[PDB]
RNA sequence: AUCGCUUCUCGGCCUUUUGGCUAAGAUCAAGUGUAGUAUCUGUUCUUUUAAUAUCGUCCUCUACCGAGGACAAUAUUAA
RNA sequence: UCCUUGAUGAUGUCAUACUUAUCCUGUCCCUU
RNA sequence: GUAAGAGCCUAGCAUGUAGAACUGGUUACC
RNA sequence: GUGCUCGCUUCGGCAGCACAUAUACUAAAAUUGGAACGAUACAGAGAAGAUUAGCAUGGCCCCUGCGCAAGGAUGACACGCAAAUUCGUGAAGCGUU
């Protein structure tokens, strides 16, 4: 049972944020729906990660809402997630404290 | 294709302790050695649930509760220069005590960009 | 899985003809020969001049095919696999390729250990119906000379430098040119061309059977070696199981005793259920059809 | 009007369809010359000398066999 | 009843034209 | 333009097994 | 085998008693199968033009490693005529009750 170290870490959170709108909607369908639409709502969201990273106003002309509101809400957890994993780098950098060069590329990206 | 999400995760029950021990190998990790091999438990002063059980919590929470009210309440020559007082009653208008639900607009988002970007 | 078990599962021409038995146990020491999963290897010597024999298969595949697990002959009848899914049907299908195998092994332990562990798993409801010709060539007596160490081959090459110390038999080894010297253990196992089966089966086509009458609607019986030592009062209670019992002539100078009943059907069953295996009044009571 | 077959139009199913993540993962550029491969077009086989290399007999060694030496022409190419 | 076996040469090869795991580049012209 | 089969294509490491089956039958009435 | 026997009774034999009490995966084998790179031809490395870092995911795929480290081409594979329950309109032509 392989550990999430150091270089499984981002594919790990975005393989379990994943995980849990799957169960989210799965819990929110009601009960005479085809249980198909799962794959356009993760692609859905992975839109609306793009469009927030972009600074581009996201919305979808017909959409239900809470489906879109799920959606602003994992968005914005992996905003948090995201904005706090770069002060704590940059806060690492600034101090001088042990840093990958990779993690100084993605983090002036980030910044 | 390659590049593929999961849409269903790995079960557990067929590996290295899931049955018959995965038949009984021979291999096991550096963690697996022994190690705090004695539980330690609670003594008398400690919380120990022979002193937990007869305890009336209510009386006691409510008479923390008081004290830290009580604390808290106990507690608490150029006159010819075109621009005359700016700050008149700006009396340091309290923002870091506000805290934001908001990682773009909190405080110390702004404090931060502030510092790091010139 | 392993199988670590207690007390292996044997005949008694196999365990030997001392009632004092010493064996050894040890954990996992081989693996089956059929499952090829790690058993408890049981070994002892079964008599004085025999070989050292220890158990070859697992309890498991001793479970789902009831016999023993050095000589893979059955527990009860004592005769091969082949020849006793012959005397009753065949609806195990044990899968002999690889990984559908070990499947199959996978699941049916796991029957196995989902049950108490004492009976045979799928064998039972057809080990109810039994006594068929298998029952007529079952060996009575122990055959010991299995068990009865391997030719010396140093002695075949005439250089037994052991001589009369060699526990190893100087004696002829089996003509190759003959069917029933191939034996694989699989084919042995499974119930797939067993020559010793062939034989068996072969000496069964020959023996005694009840027959069907000669001509249509014919219930008469002819029966021979009656005796005068009966009486033809208990006959019909030894008979009425069938159903109404038709006619019944009775002879004592020939001591031969004709039967009628009601339909032909119950003739035919009187035949198979008493042809070569019925006897009343210690004395045996022979059947022919007119 | 009803039942059946055949044109013709249209509605609903058509997620049966975009199968992740990271620093939009990153970057953003060419010409000439040779060599190799493939395709197309045109036309060929079978029935003396120079250079290089190396079975018989004899001799010696060691246990009929093996090794070493010498000797007797042979093969290729061109007119 | 066309005949009716124990089997050491056959189709090629060469030349020209069009696109690389080689080959060499860090490189320029032209008029008022 | 190097481990990727596939196959080949030749090998090599485990095994010291289990097992040998042969026996037979009578006839009679108006 | 050894010792003791107020054993016959000689130093020969025999008798009695005592102690001593079950090795061996039984082969110097016969067999039986699956297997060593690696050579032989072929074969050529993912991401919608090209040149490319990678991190995963799943399990009848493994290799190196002591490794719950890390590598193996992002280790390989994954590339799918991606069809799962269950239908109705309107006129138009033809034959029919
Ligand atoms: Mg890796
Ligand atoms: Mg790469
Ligand atoms: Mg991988
Ligand atoms: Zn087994
Ligand atoms: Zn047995
Ligand atoms: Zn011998």
């Amino acid at each position: 049972a392989k550990t999430v170290t150091k270089q499984r870490v981002e594919s790990h959170f975005d393989l379990e944020l994943r995980a849990a709108v799957m169960h989210d909607i799965l819990d929110m369908m009601p009960e005479g729906i085809k249980q198909n639409k799962a794959r356009t709502i993760l692609q859905h969201l992975s839109e609306a990660w793009r469009c927030w990273k972009a600074n581009i106003p996201w919305k979808v002309p017909g959409l239900p809402t809470p489906i879109e509101n799920m959606i602003l809400r994992y968005v914005k957890a992996k905003a948090d997630w995201w904005t706090n994993t770069a002060h704590y780098n940059r806060e690492r950098i600034r101090r001088g404290a042990t840093v990958d060069k990779t993690v100084c590329k993605k983090n002036l990206g980030r910044l | 294709t390659a590049a593929r999400p999961t849409f269903e995760p790995a079960r557990g029950g067929r590996g290295k302790g899931e049955g018959d021990l995965s038949q009984l190998s021979k291999q096991y990790s550096s963690r697996d050695l022994p190690s705090h091999t004695k539980i330690k438990y609670r003594q008398t002063t400690q919380d120990a649930p022979e002193e937990v059980r007869n305890r009336d919590f209510r009386r006691e929470l409510e008479e923390r509760e008081r004290a830290a009210a009580r604390e808290k309440n106990r507690d608490r020559w150029d006159d010819d220069v075109v621009f005359k007082n700016c700050a008149k009653g700006v009396d340091d208008q309290k923002k870091d005590k506000r805290f934001v639900n908001d990682t773009l607009r909190s405080e110390f988002h702004k404090k931060f960009m502030e510092k790091y970007i010139k | 899985n392993w199988e670590d078990a207690d007390f292996p599962i044997l005949c008694q021409t196999c365990l030997g003809e001392n009632p004092y038995i010493r064996m050894t146990k040890e954990k996992y020491g081989k693996e089956c020969k059929i499952c090829a999963r790690p058993f408890t290897v049981f070994r002892w010597c079964p008599g004085v001049r025999m070989r050292f024999k220890k158990t070859e298969v697992c309890q498991t595949c001793s479970k789902l095919k009831n016999v023993c697990q050095t000589c893979l002959l059955d527990l009860e009848y004592g005769l091969p696999i082949q020849v006793r899914d012959a005397g009753l049907s065949f609806k195990d299908d044990m899968p002999k390729s690889d990984v559908n195998k070990e499947y199959y092994t996978q699941n049916m332990e796991r029957e196995i250990s989902n049950s108490d562990g004492t009976r045979p798993v799928g064998m039972l409801g057809k080990a109810t119906s039994t006594s068929d010709m298998l029952l007529k060539l079952a060996r009575t007596t122990p055959y010991y000379k299995r068990n009865r160490p391997h030719i010396c081959s140093f002695w075949v090459k005439g250089e037994c430098k052991r001589g009369e110390e060699c526990p190893y038999r100087h004696e002829k080894p089996t003509d190759p040119d003959d069917p029933l010297a191939d034996q694989n253990i699989k084919d042995r196992y499974y119930g797939i061309n067993d020559p010793v089966a062939d034989k068996l089966l072969k000496r069964a086509s020959t023996m005694p059977r009840l027959d069907p009458p000669e001509d249509k609607t014919i219930t008469t019986l002819y029966v021979g070696g009656l005796g005068d030592t009966i009486t033809e009062t208990d006959l019909r209670n030894h008979f009425y199981q069938f159903g109404e019992i038709r006619t019944i002539t009775v002879v004592q100078r020939q001591q031969c005793a004709f039967i009628q009943f009601a339909t032909r059907q119950a003739a035919e069953v009187a035949a198979e259920k008493s042809f070569n295996k019925l006897i009343v009044n210690g004395r045996r009571l022979n059947v022919k059809w007119g």
